[PDB]
RNA sequence: GAGAGUUUGAUCCUGGCUCAGGACGAACGCUGGCGGCGUGCCUAAUACAUGCAAGUCGAACGCUUCUUAAGAGGAGUGGCGGACGGGUGAGUAACACGUGGGUAACCUACCCAUCAGAGGGGGAUAACACUUGGAAACAGGUGCUAAUACCGCAUAACAGUUUAUGCCGCAUGGCAUAAGAGUGAAAGGCGCUGGUGUCGCUGAUGGAUGGACCCGCGGUGCAUUAGCUAGUUGGUGAGGUAACGGCUCACCAAGGCCACGAUGCAUAGCCGACCUGAGAGGGUGAUCGGCCACACUGGGACUGAGACACGGCCCAGACUCCUACGGGAGGCAGCAGUAGGGAAUCUUCGGCAAUGGACGAAAGUCUGACCGAGCAACGCCGCGUGAGUGAAGAAGGUUUUCGGAUCGUAAAACUCUGUUGUUAGAGAAGAACAAGGACGUUAGUAACUGAACGUCCCCUGACGGUAUCUAACCAGAAAGCCACGGCUAACUACGUGCCAGCAGCCGCGGUAAUACGUAGGUGGCAAGCGUUGUCCGGAUUUAUUGGGCGUAAAGCGAGCGCAGGCGGUUUCUUAAGUCUGAUGUGAAAGCCCCCGGCUCAACCGGGGAGGGUCAUUGGAAACU
């Protein structure tokens, strides 16, 4: 199935991630659909950039996000507005 | 030449050619068969040991081996440095490098690699003929 | 509505029912030296009448294949 | 790497006094060795470029390969003479950030200082002597370093600062108000010979 | 096989083709039927052809034909008819 | 967009050779302290010991063994997964790939959303119980046994098809409406209170994703390879496929490709990219990403939404292994590792903590993907191997014109520092979670649990006591390599005597060698240095950009000539080329520009730009 999930970039022991949608199929790093944001970890707040449009597009499309980036749409309030918008 | 008669036969560099042939040319014992491949150096067998005669500038008794390498071919290999202990049947390597005085020799052994010792006495340019620091 | 691709070109076979030989004949600079050569490509062309005779100039649309080689439908003749 | 041979001897075979005193130069002011105090013949036009590149990178205490790629990055830059830009660079180099300060008599010193951390930069420490500092940044010393008598010593003899470096003694701590101008800079060395040289 | 899920899916892919080659071979032969009557020109061709219509639906239940397939069919025996 | 050396007694020209630059998946020789990041079978797609690399579900089903009726096990059946992820590039000169399109000739499990259904029965069979054969592998026999296993019947046509209308396109035709004839399904589990939440089940549709096919154009050598083709080219039917189609078959014709290079041979995975270059170009196709093909060799099909299936099946073949000699078993081009080949490439390591993936409601199980650690200076970057003072200049080396000169402020001596090193203490981020427990809001209910959503509590790190921080002790453990005749920065003394030997090119050595060996000095670079190998440059040395042919290489001995190339002036017209506006695309990463993050740098991250002789559409008509 369609799913968000991190990519992970940078170096070793320095991870970085980008939130993209890829194919459930698709390698990790391999191929994806498409970029929709940013994730880095390192940061004591966790930085995170979105396309929350995109995002939201792609869940009333049925793509299904994995755990961390269900935790991290939660915090910035996606999953809220997909919920609103489902009703 | 007309830009139609280029059309029609386009131009063609010349093909260049190694200086050192054995060295670009593998072996294949299951298919018995020559392989393309580039190498630094090459190991071969001492079929013969002995002197040779420079050209007419030079006079000297230059020392030089006839060398199976690993790919079958026969080549004639220099032998640098002074004194050496190389004997028939002895494993040696080849690097390439032509030596002016002789007519056909074309490689030379490196020395401290395999059966090949090193320059006894050598202290300058001592990476050169392959001696340990003494 | 998404458009197919349609070419013009002159009839160079028509000895085969049904079905035509055309040919654009195409002008491209050499990648080299930059002349412009002929260059020339046939199609093969479905009739459905055979309206169509050697040395017309006609215009084909590609179609889903109609066989081993035609890939191509007769449209008008423009010139006999 | 780091050199650490006699430095006399480097400078008098530059022809040129790399710590500024012309105290090498004083005495013996011949290339080193046996064939120096005998005059020798003219050098070639490669010689003379070789000459002034190696006095740059001799008076700044760099490699080779860090020295080119320095180099590399002044004609990155797009503005000004290229050899004045790359000296500019070389002057920003923490090393002589804090030799120009005067923390310390000799830029050996002054390198040493910074490889074994007693320069901080904006309060902050920095081990690399190859650091490059930008106009405006303070460069101080470690609280626990201040009260030593090397930088002590140094700071006390040193008198005169450039016009382009600011410095507080109390505090230890200087700063770049501009960059250095080409006069303000060593003018026995040639750039453009070292331009061209690179230019190859 | 090497893995324990291989060897059970042999077992069960035999069973299956058993399964449906047999099913296959009951909807060829309903199809076999209902054009030998047709080319005799039989009485029964009605319920032959509704038989025959009835097995090829069937088929395509159960995943033994495509849909395509299964419509392909019937219309070609829709045009027999 | 730099040149230099070398033909000669000297010169100009022509011309080859060689060098100065850069690059590496490099190897070798001497040497070797550390850290960050990255890279590491290029050869034998050679053969492989051993270990692991794909399982999961008890909330689908029936059994069976133990723990004081529990939970923990065991194998069944059944569902999904196994077609992903990982490896290699052998084959392939081809719609394989790149790019741009087309499909009104297509399919798509899981995922999202919508509309419907989810009724009734039936017969089995593993497991199991015995029982035959055997070392086991495993083969059988009989007798039962359940299901979300299997099969019928019932209803469902929104599916398809036919007709009649209406609208429309690009020829076949597409869409909508109505009718009509023939037929097609399912399964229950968990939990609340006959009703019901939820996960499942069946039909249809749309979306998303993935796949399939067709087409324009583009990217190898050879003519000392010129003809090739006979389901071949087309048509008519039939069959087949998800689908069009010689895809297959029967008939009908004789067509089809080819100097715009067919055919044959040789070589080759293609590309984003990478090296080089002023550019045009030349070379490469490692690492990373996309696609393709392959899974011991060859062939075939089964299961499935999806394979003609790396760790599945059948057959054949080559090879190997275990046997009690009765009979069995296998495919590292998965991670390590072994042997072999080679100049030459690593540990038979830890963990699922993070990201991702399969199953499951979930805990969770699996995951040699992936995270880490190990080995190699293999590469790039960073820091050291000490710092200040320190003599008309100690001794010792070397050399002296015996005065001295040089190694040399170098050392010694004095005063400092601890990056590093050792010793001790302190010590992370990477962790977001999920589950679980509290609550609260939406939609639904008669009501609940529950669904979705929101806030809290709790929970978990292999790396690893790692990075990092602090404090104390010691200049103490930490510099080699090549070169010094010209090209080319670097010179003297001995030894040697065309010998030994050196040499990239020119060229040195024949008893006074800055060219050989050593020593002393000096130059270049530095944990590297040098040699070899390969690629681009210089090389205008294949000259499209950008060369030539009287004597340097080069005009056929001459003509007649098909094809082809080129072509006098001018009116109109067309728009193939030509030029141009707009639009779509040329993935990500990478080069380059800006801005941040790592103590700096490498490296990492953010934002742009560029990249096509790209494609659609709209224009102009000077030139061809
Ligand atoms: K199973
Ligand atoms: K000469
Ligand atoms: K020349
Ligand atoms: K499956
Ligand atoms: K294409
Ligand atoms: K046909
Ligand atoms: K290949
Ligand atoms: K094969
Ligand atoms: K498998
Ligand atoms: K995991
Ligand atoms: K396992
Ligand atoms: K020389
Ligand atoms: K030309
Ligand atoms: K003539
Ligand atoms: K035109
Ligand atoms: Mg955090
Ligand atoms: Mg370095
Ligand atoms: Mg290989
Ligand atoms: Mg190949
Ligand atoms: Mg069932
Ligand atoms: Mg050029
Ligand atoms: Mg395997
Ligand atoms: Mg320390
Ligand atoms: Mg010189
Ligand atoms: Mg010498
Ligand atoms: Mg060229
Ligand atoms: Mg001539």
């Amino acid at each position: 199935a369609v799913k968000i999930r991190l990519k992970r970039m940078g170096s070793k022991k320095s991870p970085f991630y980008r939130i993209v949608v890829a194919d459930s199929r698709s390698p990790r790093d391999g191929r994806f659909i498409e970029t929709v944001g940013t994730y880095n970890p390192l940061k004591d707040p966790a930085e995170v950039v979105l396309k929350e449009d995109l995002v939201l597009d792609w869940l009333s499309k049925g793509a299904q996000p994995s755990d961390t980036v269900r935790n991290i749409l939660s915090k910035e309030g996606v999953m809220k507005k997909h919920h609103e918008a489902k009703n | 030449p007309t830009i139609n008669q280029l059309v029609r036969k386009p131009r063609k560099s010349k093909v260049e050619k190694s200086d050192s042939p054995a060295l670009n040319k593998g072996y294949n014992s299951f298919k018995k068969t020559q392989t393309n491949v580039n190498s630094p150096q090459k190991r071969g067998v001492c079929t013969r040991v002995g002197t040779m005669t420079p050209k007419k500038p030079n006079s000297a008794l230059r020392k030089y081996a006839r060398v199976r390498l690993s790919n079958l071919i026969e080549v004639t290999a220099y032998i640098p440095g002074i004194g050496h202990n190389l004997q028939e049947h002895s494993v040696v390597l080849l690097r390439g490098g032509r030596v002016k005085d002789l007519p056909g020799v074309r490689y030379h052994i490196v020395r401290g690699a395999l059966d090949t010792a090193g320059v006894n006495d050598r202290k300058q340019s001592r990476s050169k003929y392959g001696t340990k620091r003494p | 509505r998404n458009q197919r691709k349609v070419y013009q070109g002159r009839v160079v076979s028509d000895k085969m029912d049904k079905t035509i030989t055309v040919v654009v004949e195409t002008k491209k600079n050499h990648p080299i030296y930059g002349k412009r050569m002929k260059y020339s490509k046939k199609y093969k062309a479905h009739d459905e009448n055979n309206t169509a005779k050697v040395g017309d100039i006609v215009k084909i649309m590609e179609t889903r294949p109609l066989s081993a080689t035609k890939r191509f439908r007769l449209l008008e003749v423009v010139e006999e | 790497s780091r050199y650490t041979g006699p430095s006399w001897k480097v400078s008098r075979r530059l022809g040129i006094s790399l710590s500024g005193t012309g105290k090498e130069l004083a005495r013996r002011p011949y290339k080193p060795g046996q064939h120096g105090p005998n005059s020798r013949g003219k050098v070639s036009e490669y010689g003379m470029q070789l000459t002034e590149k190696q006095k740059l990178r001799h008076m700044y205490g760099m490699n080779e390969r860090q020295f080119r790629t320095l180099f590399i990055k002044a004609s990155k830059i797009k503005e000004g003479k290229h050899g004045v830009n790359f000296m500019v660079l070389l002057e920003q180099r923490l090393d002589n950030v804090v030799y120009r300060l005067g923390l310390a008599t000799t830029r050996r010193q002054a390198r040493q200082l910074v490889n074994h951390g007693h320069i901080t930069v904006d309060g902050k420490r920095v081990d690399i002597p190859s650091y490059h500092v930008e106009v405006g940044q303070v460069i101080g010393v470690r609280e626990k370093s201040q009260n030593i008598s090397t930088i002590k010593e140094a700071v006390e003899a040193t008198v005169g600062r450039p016009a382009f470096v600011s410095f507080d003694t109390e505090k230890l701590e200087g700063s770049f108000t501009r960059l250095p101008e080409r006069d303000e800079l060593y003018p026995e060395i040639d750039e453009a010979l070292v331009v061209e040289y690179y230019n190859q | 096989p090497n893995i324990e899920s291989a060897i059970k899916r042999v077992r069960t892919s035999a069973n299956a083709n058993a399964k449906n080659s047999s099913q296959t071979n009951a909807m060829r032969t309903a199809i076999k039927k209902f054009e030998e009557a047709v080319a005799a020109g039989a009485d029964n061709v009605d319920a032959l052809y509704n038989e025959a219509v009835k097995a090829v639906d069937m088929a395509a239940t159960k995943g033994l034909i495509h849909k395509n397939k299964a419509n392909r069919d019937k219309i070609r025996l829709s045009k027999l008819a």
